Parts: structure tokens; C-alpha cells; sequence
């Protein structure tokens, strides 16, 4: 018992900001294992056309070699300390952590930095990486979600650099030089934007001394004047279509708006996301689930999978469905989501909104656990808000949540929008945008 | 454009309120069509038809 | 098993335990085509009446305390081998521009100094990358074998363990007439380790490496249940990692070389799979 | 706090808000500073040819 | 799932009406099979109405007639709609004709 | 699919969504106002 204090004994995030513009947190928790990490607001959101893939490309040379220890001495070091580099970059962010042991922590930090700062770059790399960063395109042309996912924003975001993938087209990324990533690397990398947070078994003052070594004498002074700010991006609202049918199966993809990130509008379409959210056909208990469009799925045997999500980008985002299906049940799967979807408009019930309710609060519980998942959310909270909100207010939030304001944002966010209707594969059975729209609202 | 706009939010939300908006709007035009064809129809002859001389005489 | 089995990786673990063992490792983790439909509610009645027994059950709790666990324990809980190794290869022509070689032996028990040593062995061979898109600056294996053959390859160390018998060895995902330069690399570079090619930072990196990955193998309290839940129905009880590090860290290198010395002397099984036109059988290797 | 100044014919946009000098690029300063080299040559040569007290008559501009 | 897809009449009108697979480069000359139904619907109704008025009778069939026209309130645009709307049924006809024998449907 | 973006619709679109930093969101009441208005006028017309 006492779970209104365990959430009031959740441990705090003390959050700093170093002199160089630096932004440091950390929680220091009984863990000897520790993830220390980066976080860069520099995505391909603020490359152009003729800079697409530039981060990309810059992730896959921050890990081949330095002016400090070139080449292979590195990633020597730290597989000689037994530790695990990993790496990611997005449209908005870029992460790049360390999940160490306590009595590896300043080599780590002092690698991190060498990691980060002291890129060199040689013809060579770049030739190498070109060669296989073009294999890596040529084989994820196949792994079909992804490519739904570009098709989807490039068709969402039409003009915005927020419509291009991370990895951008691949005939600028065979054709640039050093010059443009020297740029990138002068340009976005900078001690004002970026975020160190780190967790595990180490003081919060132990890493501020740390990052006094390392993180302070840093870049931290920008070019003339060159500074990018986040455009209001223009969703359009539109549909793609790859008619191709020599696929066994065909992905559908339909979003709406987004919130954004400040309002409770987030928190009330992540409890529309907890009513509906994921379903896979490797589960039990079918004929009996919990969400109606399970129900159906199951009961007829609409689709293979689908999950309703969310994602949110700076002052927007996209707001959804995906499904894999057969070709034979692409508009009773389409129906019946509608329906689900007007269900929850006009008639937000009891017993939905409280399922929701408690289906968010574990989906909450369960991303948070591990050092990784819980210091990301913190780096990219504080990309997103200026504050690790604690989960006390989560809960808070959550419980000023009726189905009252569930229903006044799905008339918002749901009733006769206009849509963003990305299709692939065997897309014959796809209803037509025009019927779509029309049952976007059943007026009986 | 803007008065445009809280029209919409007030009359073409749900179908109760479009309905009755409709209902209502048919009567109104219902009525305005019949007064503007009786003024152009007894405003284009003048000397014909049987108003004057229904009173005249 | 369509979802399971849509891996090539799958059908090599199962076909290398169905390689290793003639008796109950073989077993599969998923039902075989022709046994789909063909099974009886008696079989499942008589296995819930004879192997669900109150002998053979580990209640572990995060969260809750122990008392009232305890005490439902009590008042709804009233109700009351030796694989031997088979040696040889299965081969099966799958033939996916994949070809997929697994090369194991026997090696030992499970809760011992000489399965630390077996962990300390494949942290010296190679491991998962430590880096995300890295060059695995560690695994001589790697390192022969990209000497060898320039083309995109896998070159993996493997560690099942068990409670009365476990296996050891290594694994290669490589080209269709490129695999026999890579799985005699592998070989010859773990003869010349065996011959005595111990290297002291080495053994200490590798004491790095498994002391890194067995206390992240506890970040997820799901997998700290794991490793509560079978340490105490394994061994009889949990022990602190503390002692446990300890040991790990306290083994010697001659277990080590003695090991390799066993992996190599030793009669080795073998699964391989896929477009297999040049492939070192056995007494090519 | 505002309609956000729409632009037209006549509605002159003035160098407050363009905003397309807050999301500046690096060859859009080089294309500044190439401005600044074009009108620096033209007017050095004007005062090359205009401060001329051996020279006696008009400017002869070549693009007007 | 669905009413329209479970219930029979649903079926053929749903099989016919909503889902049914037509091409989309047409002008409008396919309008006419639709304006010859609606013809159709329109001159069974005018001739409905005729028959609430008219009298088959050799002696009494003009005056009847007459009747309709004059007597009768709006007879007249009644019996006005059947005749020009069987005048514009065969200028329908005959166009649904041409386009036939037009652009090659008479393989069918 | 790297290589694969839109082509432009700045030939069609009303003038609302046509600048690249104007929201959506705005310009939906009276786009939606504008058609919906000329539906219910329709629907006035064939009902009386
Ligand atoms: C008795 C009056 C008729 C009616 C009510 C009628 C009804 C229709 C309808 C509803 C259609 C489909 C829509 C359209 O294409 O316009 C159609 C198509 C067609 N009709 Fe008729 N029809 C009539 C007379 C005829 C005649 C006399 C012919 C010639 C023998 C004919 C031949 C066709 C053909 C060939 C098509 C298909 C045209 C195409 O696919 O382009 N119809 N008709
Ligand atoms: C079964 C339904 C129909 C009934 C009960 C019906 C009834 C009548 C009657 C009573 C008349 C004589 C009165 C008059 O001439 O206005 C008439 C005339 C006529 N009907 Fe029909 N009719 C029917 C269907 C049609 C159809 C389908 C057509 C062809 C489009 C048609 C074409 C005509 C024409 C051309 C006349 C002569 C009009 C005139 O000379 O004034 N009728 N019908």
C-alpha cells in the first residue's frame, strides 16, 4: 500500500544549468550500472534540402575516430570497459549515451566529450560510410513501417523540413564533402542547446564536477547570427498512395493534428491512445478483449495488427492509426474505426474513460523503469518543457481528466478533420479520400 | 471572413442545430421568395393584370 | 511459430539443440506442422497432475512484502533427465543469400567457477557490439575474419548453460561462397588462443565485459525477478551480487585455456542452413 | 497580439518582421557580403572617376 | 460489421449503387442512363395523375381532356410534364443511343 | 523511397494554406464555413 506516497517517494531530478548555456540534470539513484547522455535539439527539421541526412551521416562519423584517439583506440577503451555506446538521431533530437558501471564514469564523460566536440574527418571515412550508409538505405527500402512513416510526413509536412526523412534523399548524401559537415557540426552542436543528463549510483555535484572538467570550455559562441528558430510548420492534410502489389501484405496509415506538447490536450489524447493503442494477432483472449475494435478484429478477422499512437513534434504533431492488413479487409478495418473513433466522440462513457485512465497510468509505470528509458524522458523532457515534471503531478494531471474534456477534444482534434492518409503495398481495396472524409462524421 | 467563422461553430456542428438551422432558413427564404415574386410580378405589368382593376372598379 | 520462425536465427538454435542432444534438449520450444491439432486434453491434464507439483514452485515478489504473500501462498497452494550429448550436423538447404553456420560443443553445468570461465572464454572471443554501428575492437575473432574476407559478415560467441549439461561455441552469418575463409579463421584463431596466446589486460577486459553485462542483465526489474526468481530455484536460494562478482572476477586463465583446449579437443556438433554449395562439412574443418 | 501584418501591392512589408532574418542562413550572410563587395567596387570606382579634378564634365553612367 | 454488408437488400443496393466499380474518365455522356430513369419515374408519375383524371371513353375523352387542362388544378402542367417529358425521354433515348453506337459499348 | 517527396500544389490551393509558416489551424473555421454555407444554401434550394 502507500502508493499515493510511492509516488510521493519518487526520487527528483536535480536539474542545473552550467555557465556555458549548458543544461545538466541527474538522478542519483542506488544503482551501481549508470546511463550517462547528450541530447542535441538538431534534427533534419533544421537541414534543408541540399543539408538532408547531414546528421545522420554526422552519427555515423561521431564514432570513427577523433584528433584525440583516432580510428579504433576508442571504441577500444571502451569495450575494455565493458561499457555500451548507443546512439540515436531524429527530426527534432539527437541522443547519444553511455550504460556504464560507477568506477567508469569519467572516462566515460571525458570520451563522451571527445565524442561529441573533437570530430576530425578524413576522405576516407567519408568514401566508407557513403558506400555503406547507401547499402543501409537499399536494405531499409524493405522494412515497410519506416517507409510508411516517411511517406506519411512527406506528405503531411509539404515544404517543411519536417516532411524529410532523418536520413533525407540519398543522392545528396552521396554527392557532399567535408565543407557542409563542418558546417553542421559549427553550426548546431552548440553548448547553449545541449543537454547532459545522466542517472544511476552518482552524485549530482560529483557530475557537475565533471562536467566543470570537461563541459565547461565548450564551443559555447555561436557564428554570425546564423541560428535556427522553430518555424510554425504548415500541415497540409493530404494523401500519398505506392501502389505496388507484389507484397504479401499492405500498410495503412491515417493521422490527424497534433497537440504539441504544453497543453492537457497531450494528456487527453495519450488517454485516447490508452483506450485504443496497440494490438498484435500473437495474444490470448481474443474473443473476449477489452477495446471494441480488438473485438471486431478478432471476431472477423479484419487485419494482422494495427496500434493507435501518438507523436509529437516542437508546437505539433500527428495523431493516429497504423495497421498491416490483408488486401480483402482494408475498408471494413477503415469502418470500423471510424466508428470506433465517433464512438468516443459523441458517446465518452464511464467505464472507457476509466480504463483509459488506468491503462495510461501502467503504460506510464511500465516505460518508466530502467536507467535508459527514465534519463531519455528526462533529456527530452527538458527539450520539451525546461523541467522534469514529477510523477506526482502526472497523476494529478491524470486525475483531472473526465470524460466531460475527453469528449470536448475529440470534438476538437476528431470531428471532420482533415486527414493525412498515407497507403502501401496492395492498396487496391483502399475507400477513396472523398468517402473517407465523409465518414469522418456519421450525422444520425 | 471571421464573422464566417463563428458561423460555423454555431451552425454546422452537430445535425440538431444544422437541421433546425435548415428548417428555419427554408421558411424565412420560403417567405422572402414569395414576397419578391409578387412584387416583380405585379411590378413588371402595371396596366394588366387584375389588382388595379380589382380596385379601381 | 510462423511469427517466431519468420528468423533464420530461430531455426538455427533449434536445429543446433536438436543437433547436440539426443534426449530432452532436443526438445523444440514450439509444436512441430504435423502435430498441429493432433494433441488430447488428457496429455495436458496428466502433465498439470505430475509437473505442477508444490515441489517445484518459486513464488518472488517486488513490490509486496513478504508476510501477505506469504500468507496467500499458504491458503492456495495445496496441491501435490540428464540430455546426453548427441554429436554430429544437421543440414538444411534454405538457400536466402544467408548462409548460417553454428559450430558447438558440451562445456559445463550451470552456478560454477568453470561457467564463469566459459563467460570469461566468449567475453575474450567476442561478444555483442559495444558500440551501435562500431567495429568491435576487441574480438580477434572479428579481426581474423575481416582480415580474411572483405564482406559484410556476423561473427558470434555463444553460451547456452544448464542445470545437468550446457554448450559452448560460435556462430557465422556470411556469404554463400565466402563461408569456409571465416569458419576456419574462427577455428584456427581459437586453436592459437588454446595454445596458450593469453593476453593478462585482456582476461581483464573480458572481466570488465561479463562483470558490465551481468549487472545490466538487472536493470529491468522484470529481469531482476528473472535472475531472483531462477538463483533461488536453482541453486536453493538467491546470493547478493556482491560475492557473486567476486567470483566471477576471481577465476584463473588456465580454466580459461583448458576451456578452449576442451571446445577444440572435443567432438564438435554443427547446424548449418541455407545455400550451402561451399561449405566445410566436417573433416574439412 | 496582432493579424500579423498581411502584405499586398501596396502594404509595403518594413524590415522589422520579414522574418526571414531570424532563420538566417551561412551563404545567405555570404550572399550579404557579396552585396557588400558589389557596392563597394561600384562606389569605389565612382569616386575613382568622380573626385577627378583633371576631369571636366558628366559621370557617364554606363546603367542609366 | 457492417448493415450495409450484412443486411440483403444493402447487398445488391451497396453491390450496384455505392460500391460499384466504375472507371473515372467520363464526361457527360453518362449521365443519360440515370436521366432516362429518372424520365422513367418522373412520366409513371404524370401518367399516375392522368389516370386519377382521364376517362377512356370515345364520346367523353376530349371534353375529359378538357377537363383535365381547365377544371382540374394544375392538370394542365401535369399533362404539359407527361407529353414534353416523353419528348425529352426519346431526345435522352436517341443520345444514349449515339453514344453507344459512339464511343463502341455495342461489343456488349 | 528516400527519393520520394511531393510536388508542389501551389497552383490550387486557396490563399490561406499558401505561405509556408501560416498554421492550419485558423484557416479551417473559415474554409469550412465558406463550403458548408454553400452545402445548407443548396440544401435550402432543393427543399423548398
Ligand atoms: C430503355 C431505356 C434505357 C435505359 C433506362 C437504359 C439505362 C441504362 C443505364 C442506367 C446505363 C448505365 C449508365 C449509363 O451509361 O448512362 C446504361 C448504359 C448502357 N446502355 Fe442503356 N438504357 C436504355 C436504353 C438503351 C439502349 C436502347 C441501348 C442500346 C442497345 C443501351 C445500351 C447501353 C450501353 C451500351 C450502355 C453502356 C454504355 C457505356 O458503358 O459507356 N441502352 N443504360
Ligand atoms: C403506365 C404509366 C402511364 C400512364 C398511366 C399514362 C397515362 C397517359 C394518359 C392517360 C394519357 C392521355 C392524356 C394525355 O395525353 O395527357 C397519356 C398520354 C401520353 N403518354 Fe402516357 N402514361 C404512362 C406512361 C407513359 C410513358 C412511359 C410515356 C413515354 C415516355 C408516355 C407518353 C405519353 C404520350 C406521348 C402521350 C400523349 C401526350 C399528348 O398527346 O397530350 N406515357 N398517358
Amino acid at each position: 500500500a502507500t502508493y499515493a506516497q510511492a509516488l510521493q517517494s519518487v526520487p527528483e531530478t536535480q536539474v542545473s544549468q552550467l555557465d556555458n548555456g549548458l543544461r545538466v540534470a541527474s538522478e542519483q539513484s542506488s544503482q551501481p550500472t549508470c546511463t550517462v547522455g547528450v541530447w542535441i535539439d538538431a534534427g533534419s527539421r533544421y537541414e534543408t534540402e541540399k543539408n538532408n541526412g547531414a546528421g545522420y551521416f554526422v552519427e555515423h562519423l561521431a564514432f570513427k575516430g577523433t584528433k584525440n584517439r583516432p580510428g579504433n583506440a576508442l571504441e577500444k577503451e571502451v569495450e575494455s570497459m565493458g561499457a555500451h555506446l548507443n546512439a540515436y538521431s531524429t527530426r527534432e533530437h539527437t541522443a547519444y549515451y553511455i550504460k556504464a558501471l560507477s568506477k567508469d564514469l569519467p572516462k566515460a564523460v571525458e570520451l563522451l566529450a571527445d565524442i561529441v566536440q573533437n570530430c576530425s574527418l578524413e576522405d576516407s571515412q567519408i568514401e566508407k560510410e557513403r558506400d555503406v550508409i547507401l547499402q543501409e538505405l537499399q536494405e531499409n527500402d524493405t522494412s515497410m513501417r519506416d517507409v510508411v512513416f516517411n511517406y506519411l510526413h512527406a506528405t503531411a509536412f509539404q515544404g517543411t523540413p519536417l516532411a524529410q526523412s532523418v536520413e533525407g534523399p540519398s543522392e545528396n548524401v552521396r554527392k557532399l564533402s567535408r565543407a557542409d559537415l563542418t558546417e553542421y557540426l559549427s553550426r548546431h552542436y552548440k553548448a547553449p542547446r545541449m543537454v547532459l543528463a545522466a542517472a544511476g549510483g552518482l552524485e549530482h555535484r560529483q557530475l557537475l564536477d565533471l562536467a566543470q572538467k570537461h563541459f565547461s570550455g565548450l564551443s559555447g559562441t555561436y557564428d554570425e547570427d546564423a541560428v535556427p528558430t522553430l518555424t510554425p510548420c504548415r500541415f497540409t492534410g493530404s494523401e500519398i498512395r505506392h501502389r505496388e502489389d507484389g507484397l504479401p501484405l499492405a500498410h495503412v496509415a491515417i493521422a490527424v493534428e497534433g497537440p504539441g506538447w504544453a497543453n492537457p490536450d497531450n494528456v487527453a489524447l495519450q488517454v485516447a491512445n490508452a483506450i485504443i493503442g496497440h494490438y498484435d494477432c500473437t495474444y490470448g483472449g481474443g474473443m473476449h478483449l477489452s477495446s471494441p475494435l480488438a473485438s471486431v478484429a478478432v471476431t472477423n478477422k479484419l487485419c494482422q495488427s494495427f496500434q493507435t499512437f501518438n507523436i509529437c513534434y516542437a508546437d505539433t504533431g500527428l495523431l493516429g492509426a497504423h495497421f498491416v492488413c490483408d488486401h480483402m479487409s482494408i475498408d471494413d478495418m477503415m469502418f470500423v474505426l471510424q466508428g470506433q473513433w465517433m464512438r468516443l466522440c459523441t458517446s465518452a462513457t464511464e467505464s472507457e474513460v476509466v480504463r483509459g485512465k488506468n491503462l495510461l497510468r501502467n503504460a506510464l509505470v511500465s516505460h518508466l523503469d530502467g536507467t535508459t528509458p527514465v534519463c531519455e524522458d528526462i533529456g527530452r523532457s527538458l527539450l520539451t518543457y525546461g523541467r522534469r515534471i514529477p510523477l506526482a503531478e502526472w497523476e494529478s494531471r491524470i486525475a483531472e481528466v473526465d470524460a466531460r474534456v475527453v469528449r470536448e477534444v475529440c470534438s476538437k482534434y476528431f470531428y471532420d478533420q482533415c486527414p493525412a492518409v498515407a497507403g502501401f503495398g496492395p492498396i487496391e481495396q483502399l475507400p477513396d479520400y472523398n468517402r473517407i472524409r465523409s465518414g469522418m462524421f456519421w450525422l444520425r | 471572413p471571421t464573422l464566417t467563422a463563428r458561423l460555423y461553430s454555431l451552425l454546422f456542428r452537430r445535425t440538431s442545430t444544422f437541421a433546425l438551422t435548415i428548417v428555419v432558413g427554408a421558411l424565412f427564404f420560403e417567405r422572402a421568395f414569395d414576397q419578391g415574386a409578387d412584387a416583380i410580378y405585379e411590378h413588371i405589368n402595371e396596366g394588366k393584370l387584375w389588382k388595379h382593376i380589382k380596385h379601381k372598379y | 511459430k510462423a511469427v517466431a520462425f519468420q528468423n533464420p536465427q530461430a531455426h538455427v538454435i533449434e536445429n543446433l539443440h536438436a543437433a547436440a542432444y539426443r534426449n530432452a534438449l532436443a526438445n523444440s520450444l514450439y509444436c512441430p506442422d504435423y502435430r498441429i491439432g493432433k494433441v488430447t486434453p488428457d496429455e495436458l491434464h496428466d502433465y498439470v497432475q505430475n509437473h505442477f507439483t508444490s515441489a517445484r514452485m518459486a513464488l518472488i515478489g517486488l513490490g509486496v512484502s513478504h508476510p501477505v504473500l506469504k500468507q496467500v501462498a499458504e491458503q492456495f497452494l495445496n496441491i501435490r533427465a540428464k540430455a546426453k550429448y548427441r554429436g554430429g550436423e544437421i543440414r538444411e538447404q534454405n538457400g536466402d543469400s544467408l548462409v548460417h553456420a553454428a559450430l558447438v560443443a558440451e562445456s559445463a553445468a550451470i552456478g560454477s567457477a568453470e561457467a564463469n570461465a566459459f563467460s570469461v572464454l566468449q567475453h575474450v572471443l567476442g561478444a555483442g557490439p559495444h558500440v551501435k554501428r562500431g567495429s568491435n575492437a576487441t574480438s580477434s575473432l572479428y579481426q581474423a575474419v575481416a582480415k580474411g574476407v572483405h564482406q559484410p559478415f556476423d561473427v558470434s560467441a555463444f553460451n547456452a548453460s544448464y542445470s545437468d549439461s550446457g554448450l559452448f561455441g560460435f556462430y557465422t552469418i556470411s556469404q554463400a561462397a565466402s563461408a569456409g575463409d571465416v569458419i576456419k579463421a574462427a577455428y584456427n584463431q581459437v586453436k592459437t588462443i588454446a595454445q596458450g596466446n593469453l593476453s593478462n589486460p585482456d582476461v581483464q577486459a573480458a572481466k570488465n565485459k561479463l562483470k558490465a553485462g551481468y549487472l545490466m542483465s538487472v536493470e529491468s526489474s522484470e529481469g531482476f525477478l528473472d535472475e531472483v526468481g531462477c538463483q533461488a530455484l536453482a541453486a536453493g536460494s538467491y546470493t547478493p551480487p556482491s560475492t557473486v562478482l567476486q567470483q566471477i572476477d576471481a577465476v584463473a586463465d588456465a580454466d580459461v585455456i583448458n576451456a578452449a583446449k576442451k571446445f577444440v579437443s572435443g567432438r564438435k556438433s554443427m547446424a548449418a542452413s541455407g545455400n550451402l554449395g561451399h561449405t566445410p562439412f566436417i573433416d574439412e574443418l | 497580439s496582432f493579424p500579423k501584418y498581411e502584405p499586398s501591392r501596396l502594404a509595403s512589408l518594413p524590415t522589422t518582421l520579414d522574418p526571414a532574418e531570424y532563420d538566417i542562413s551561412s551563404e545567405t550572410r555570404k550572399a550579404q557580403a557579396e552585396r557588400l563587395a558589389i557596392r563597394s567596387r561600384l562606389k569605389r570606382e565612382y569616386q575613382l572617376q568622380y573626385n577627378d579634378p583633371s576631369r571636366r564634365g558628366v559621370v557617364e553612367d554606363p546603367a542609366l | 460489421i457492417n448493415i450495409r454488408k450484412t443486411h440483403p437488400l444493402m447487398k445488391i443496393v451497396n453491390n450496384a449503387f455505392i460500391d460499384l466499380p466504375a472507371p473515372s474518365n467520363i464526361s457527360s455522356w453518362w449521365n443519360f442512363g440515370s436521366l432516362l430513369g429518372i424520365c422513367l419515374i418522373l412520366q409513371i408519375l404524370t401518367g399516375l395523375f392522368l389516370a386519377m383524371h382521364y376517362t377512356p371513353d370515345t364520346t367523353t375523352a376530349f371534353s375529359s381532356v378538357t377537363h383535365i387542362c381547365r377544371d382540374v388544378n394544375y392538370g394542365w402542367i401535369i399533362r404539359y410534364m407527361h407529353a414534353n417529358g416523353a419528348s425529352m425521354f426519346f431526345i435522352c433515348l436517341f443520345m444514349h443511343v449515339g453514344r453507344g453506337l459512339y464511343y463502341g459499348s455495342y461489343t456488349f | 523511397h528516400t527519393d520520394i517527396k511531393v510536388p508542389d500544389f501551389s497552383d490550387y490551393r486557396r490563399p490561406e494554406v499558401l505561405d509556408s509558416t501560416k498554421s492550419s489551424k485558423e484557416s479551417s473555421e473559415a474554409r469550412k464555413g465558406f463550403s458548408y454555407l454553400i452545402t445548407a444554401t443548396t440544401t435550402v434550394g432543393v427543399a423548398y
